């Protein structure tokens, strides 16, 4: 047939694409608010109405373990910390020789210690006495007797401004012109392969960003039942992320009573430690409750019976070393960094066949260092008064152990340590895609000479 | 009826080209959601820097979405057809590009997976299309003026 | 003994890691980019 091409512009179709996207965060007027390390010059205010058009007929692949969003969100998240701690004071002084003793005068189990040393005063020629209230982590010894801090040798603790404020603030990841998000509807999607229910978004919902280990917390459900979720589950380096429909709530306190005292270092530049303990020494710790946890652990047997066998048994065992980000439970709340023992969660056994609370011991230190970069460490300036904090558990990071004998009794234990983790259980639906509007087509046209 | 920006990406080549509108608007005028950019009235020092490095990654989609947007309008007015939306370029198709004929194309095909089948052969179907334009508006149209 | 010399070795004091601390280092410096002032 003799036909001729025509030029069709605006036509609907795509092809994968790899670009930066938009921060946008959510904003309000915040005019006494302090400026938010999460937010502020970084995003611009959302789009009050995303509108998710849903498309007929389309089904697209997508895959959650190669997606650039995992991957470009655990870098923006390093610059953001790294940006906003240029005008930050650093603690140069304080790497000297303290005096210290213990609090207490009959030891059961001590854990602060009652330190003195010297600071300049106003004018940078008179020394005097100051002291503080250092926790035993944060504190090491040189040879009455004499320690100093933990950090001395390589790297220089800059104090976090006072000014700031560090907070889970829901983060929208849009898209510029030219580029589409997509998401998937699918109840059943395991991250790989078609997805038969695709819509076109504008942005994101808002992801909270929390950066913990072992467990995932103010996360995102599930929709029907337990979601079990691996690269190549028969691998054992690779962490096996477990996602509920149900929250699981958990409840931590400090329960000592602490002020600040405020020792200058230069003009206009001070410096906050810890200085009385009005009341009584206890120690900080998280109630998981128990019949919720024991169900909550006989939707994630029943489902891993599936992809083993159902004639097996089922163990959970508790860790095998590391430091305390990756043995222990980490948070972000308050403003200070709890490191929970969870031995007391992990630890049961499965056979295929009211209101007690599991307490859970928690550690307390104020000079970390995240993501370990040599030479570099943070520093939390202390909160007046007890914290208290509210969350729920909506899902686990496993991993499991198989060595090569015939048993029939598998392990899977809490996993910590990669903050890829924690992203890529959220964006696991998406897909960018780019928007090509030429296309050539036959017919029966004919330019008329 | 408007559906929305992509809406008629499951349908026919049919049914889907009443729709050429949408995702000519969206392609640039959803900027309006990064006009945002002329931020609130900021506050004193204390991460002015902040402020202008992440000022040039809200610029580079801004500029770089104009400047992929006129280098394919552009291209329209090298075949003859600046403006229009549909236009016809008097080129035959020859046979060997694709296949059946003419009627199941339009009524049982989407538009993705028609692309796929003529990616292979695009640019030499943009070939003739700027050879077509150039012998009637050098040769012919220069002709019936003095003649 | 003095042929035409070339080095100088020469001592300061530095601050340990903790700084109200002072020891003595030395280096190896050239002599274009050592001057006098006045063991010398
Ligand atoms: C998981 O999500 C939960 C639910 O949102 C979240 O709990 C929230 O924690 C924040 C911690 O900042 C709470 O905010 C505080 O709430 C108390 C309630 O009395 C207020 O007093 C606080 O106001 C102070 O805020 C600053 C603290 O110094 C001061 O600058 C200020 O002047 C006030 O003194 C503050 O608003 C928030 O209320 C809860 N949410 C709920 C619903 O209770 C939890 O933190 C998340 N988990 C993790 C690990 O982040
Ligand atoms: C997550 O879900 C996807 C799809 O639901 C699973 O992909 C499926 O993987 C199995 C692996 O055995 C594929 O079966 C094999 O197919 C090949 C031919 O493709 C055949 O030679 C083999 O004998 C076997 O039948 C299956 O095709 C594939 N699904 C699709 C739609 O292609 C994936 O395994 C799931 N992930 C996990 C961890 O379970
Ligand atoms: C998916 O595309 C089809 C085109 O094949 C849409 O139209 C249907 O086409 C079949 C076969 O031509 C008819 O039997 C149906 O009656 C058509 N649908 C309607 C509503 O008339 C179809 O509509 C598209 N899918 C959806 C969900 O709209
Ligand atoms: C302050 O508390 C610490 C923590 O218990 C005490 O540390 C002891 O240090 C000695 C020194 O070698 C060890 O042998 C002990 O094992 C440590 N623990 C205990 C429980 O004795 C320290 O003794 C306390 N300070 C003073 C002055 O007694
Ligand atoms: C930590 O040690 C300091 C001194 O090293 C204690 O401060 C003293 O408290 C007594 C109260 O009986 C006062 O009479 C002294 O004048 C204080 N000394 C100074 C220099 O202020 C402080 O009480 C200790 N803290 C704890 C929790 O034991
Ligand atoms: C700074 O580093 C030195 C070297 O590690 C620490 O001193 C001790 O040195 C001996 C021999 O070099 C090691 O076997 C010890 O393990 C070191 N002790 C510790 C606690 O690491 C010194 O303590 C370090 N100082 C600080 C503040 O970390
Ligand atoms: C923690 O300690 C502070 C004092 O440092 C307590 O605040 C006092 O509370 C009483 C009772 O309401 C008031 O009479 C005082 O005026 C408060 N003092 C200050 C400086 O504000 C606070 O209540 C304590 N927190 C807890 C939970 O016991
Ligand atoms: C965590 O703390 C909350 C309180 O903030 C507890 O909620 C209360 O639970 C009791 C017992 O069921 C009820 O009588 C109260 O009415 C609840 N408070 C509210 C505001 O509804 C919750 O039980 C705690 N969770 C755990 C696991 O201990
Ligand atoms: C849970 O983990 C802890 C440490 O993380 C294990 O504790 C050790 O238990 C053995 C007894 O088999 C003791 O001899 C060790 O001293 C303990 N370690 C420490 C650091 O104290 C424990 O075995 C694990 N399992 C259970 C079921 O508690
Ligand atoms: C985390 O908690 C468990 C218990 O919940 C700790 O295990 C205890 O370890 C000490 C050290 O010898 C023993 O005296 C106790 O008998 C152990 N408890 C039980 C129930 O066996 C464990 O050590 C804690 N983790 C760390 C790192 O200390
Ligand atoms: C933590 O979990 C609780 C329990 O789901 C959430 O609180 C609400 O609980 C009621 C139960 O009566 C549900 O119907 C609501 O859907 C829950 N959400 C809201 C927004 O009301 C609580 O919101 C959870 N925390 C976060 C941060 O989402
Ligand atoms: C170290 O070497 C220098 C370089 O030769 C010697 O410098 C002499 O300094 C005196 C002082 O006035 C001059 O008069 C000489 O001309 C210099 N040169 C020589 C070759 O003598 C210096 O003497 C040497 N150090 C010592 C301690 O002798
Ligand atoms: C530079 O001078 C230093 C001392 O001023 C010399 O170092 C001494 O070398 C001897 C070797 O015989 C050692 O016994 C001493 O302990 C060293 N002193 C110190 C402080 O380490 C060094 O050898 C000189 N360099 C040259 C090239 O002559
Ligand atoms: C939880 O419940 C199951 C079934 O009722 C029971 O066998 C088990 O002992 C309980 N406790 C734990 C720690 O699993
Ligand atoms: C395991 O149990 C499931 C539950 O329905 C069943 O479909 C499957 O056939 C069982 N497999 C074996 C090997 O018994
Ligand atoms: C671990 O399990 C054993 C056996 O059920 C139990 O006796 C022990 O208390 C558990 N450990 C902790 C820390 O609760
Ligand atoms: C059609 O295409 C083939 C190969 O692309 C070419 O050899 C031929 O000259 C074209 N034109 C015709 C058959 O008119
Ligand atoms: C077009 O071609 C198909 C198969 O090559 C044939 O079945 C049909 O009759 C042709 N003619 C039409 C649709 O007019
Ligand atoms: C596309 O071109 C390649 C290279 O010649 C060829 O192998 C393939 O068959 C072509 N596909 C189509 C649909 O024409």
């Amino acid at each position: 047939e003799n036909l001729w091409v025509t030029v069709y512009y605006g036509v609907p179709v795509w092809k994968d694409a790899e670009t930066t996207l938009f921060c946008a965060s959510d904003a309000k007027a915040y005019e006494t608010e302090k400026h938010n390390i999460w937010a502020t010059h970084a995003c611009v205010p959302t789009d009050p109405n995303p509108q998710e058009i849903h498309l007929e007929n389309v089904t697209e692949e997508f895959n959650m373990w190669k997606n650039n969003m995992v991957e470009q969100m655990h870098t923006d998240i390093i610059s953001l910390w790294d940006q906003s701690l240029k005008p930050c004071v650093k603690l140069t002084p304080l790497c000297v020789t303290l005096q210290c003793t213990n609090v207490t005068n009959a030891i059961t189990d001590g854990e602060l210690k009652n330190c003195s040393f010297n600071m300049t005063t106003e004018l940078r020629d008179k020394k005097q006495k100051v002291y503080s209230l250092f926790y035993r982590l944060d504190v090491v010894q040189i040879n009455n007797k004499e320690y100093r801090l933990i950090n001395c040798n390589t790297s220089a603790i800059t104090m976090v401004c006072p000014k700031l404020s560090f907070e889970p603030i829901p983060i929208h990841y849009c898209a510029p012109a030219g580029f589409a998000i997509l998401k998937c509807k699918d109840k059943k999607f395991n991250g790989t392969g078609p997805c038969p229910s695709v819509s076109t978004v504008q942005c994101t919902h808002g992801i909270k960003p929390v950066l913990s280990t072992q467990l995932l917390l103010n996360g995102s459900l599930a929709e029907e039942e337990v979601m079990i979720r691996s690269e190549n589950i028969t691998n054992n380096a690779k962490n096996i992320l477990v996602q509920f429909n149900t929250p699981v709530q958990i409840n931590c306190t400090r329960p000592l009573n602490l002020t600040r005292k405020s020792i200058r270092i230069g003009p206009g530049q001070a410096f906050y430690a810890m200085g009385d303990i009005i009341g009584d020494i206890r120690q900080a710790h998280c109630n998981v409750s128990k019949a919720t946890w024991n169900e909550t652990l006989g939707k994630v047997v029943k489902q891993l019976r599936k992809h083993f066998g159902n004639n097996t048994i089922i163990r959970f065992a508790n860790s095998s070393g590391g430091d305390l980000e990756v043995t222990t439970h980490s948070f972000n709340c308050g403003g200070e960094f709890f490191y929970c023992n969870t031995s007391g969660l992990f630890n049961s056994t499965w056979i295929s066949n009211s209101n007690d609370s599991i307490t859970l011991p928690c550690r307390i230190k104020m000079i970390i260092n995240m993501w370990q970069r040599i030479g570099q460490a943070m520093y939390a300036p202390p909160i007046q008064g007890v914290i208290r904090c509210v969350s729920n558990i909506t899902g686990l990071i496993l991993t499991r152990d198989g060595g090569s004998t015939n048993s029939t009794t598998e392990t899977f234990r809490p996993g910590g340590g990669d903050m890829r983790d924690n992203w890529r259980s959220e964006l696991y639906k998406y897909k960018v895609v780019k928007i090509e509007p030429l296309g050539v087509a036959p017919t029966r046209c004919k330019r008329r000479v | 009826v408007f559906l929305g920006f992509l809406g008629a990406a499951g349908s026919t080549m049919g049914a889907a080209s009443m729709t050429l509108t949408v995702q000519a608007r969206n392609l640039l005028s959803g900027i309006v959601q990064q006009q945002s950019n002329l931020l609130r009235a900021p506050e004193a020092q204390q991460h002015l820097l902040k402020l202008t490095v992440w000022g040039i990654k809200q610029l580079q989609a801004r500029v770089l979405a104009v400047e992929r947007y006129l280098r394919d309008q552009q291209l329209l007015g090298i075949w003859g057809c600046s403006g229009k939306l549909i236009c016809c370029t008097n080129v035959p198709w020859n046979s060997s590009w694709s296949n059946r004929n003419l009627s199941e194309i339009w009524d049982n095909m989407t538009w993705l997976q028609w692309d796929k089948e003529i990616s292979n052969y695009t640019q030499i179907i943009y070939g003739l299309l700027e050879e077509s334009q150039n012998q009637q508006e050098k040769n012919e149209q220069d002709l019936l003026a003095l003649d």
